């Protein structure tokens, strides 16, 4: 179910997304604790912090 | 970037 | 389990966290929907965009 | 604020 939020993200869905650094530890990373949205995730190429 | 699903 | 994230929110756990908007429209948010740490919905009040 | 957890 979708909270009130416009743009709910439903964390209540039965899926977790993942996104991996390109900056060079080659980690896997929750798409939520990094912040970014799946859009951002499959557009762009993805820098973790430590990577940065 | 690379990326993948999983369950729950 | 956790990801490579240093604070890990555990997107994967079996629980959703929620917070309530004290702005006046008094609905309830998912709180990673809204950006908000479990520390930040429990130490201060919440006010959503559109009540902002 | 007032908050609260659901199942999952
Ligand atoms: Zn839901
Ligand atoms: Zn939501
Ligand atoms: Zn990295
Ligand atoms: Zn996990
Ligand atoms: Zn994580
Ligand atoms: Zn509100």
């Amino acid at each position: 179910s979708v909270c009130a939020a416009q743009n709910c993200q439903r964390p209540c869905k039965d899926k977790v997304d993942w996104v991996q650094c390109d900056g060079g530890c080659d980690e896997w990373f929750h798409q939520v604790c990094v912040g970014v949205s799946p859009e951002m995730a499959e557009n762009e190429d993805y820098i973790c912090i430590n990577c940065a | 970037a690379r990326t993948k699903q999983t369950a729950r």
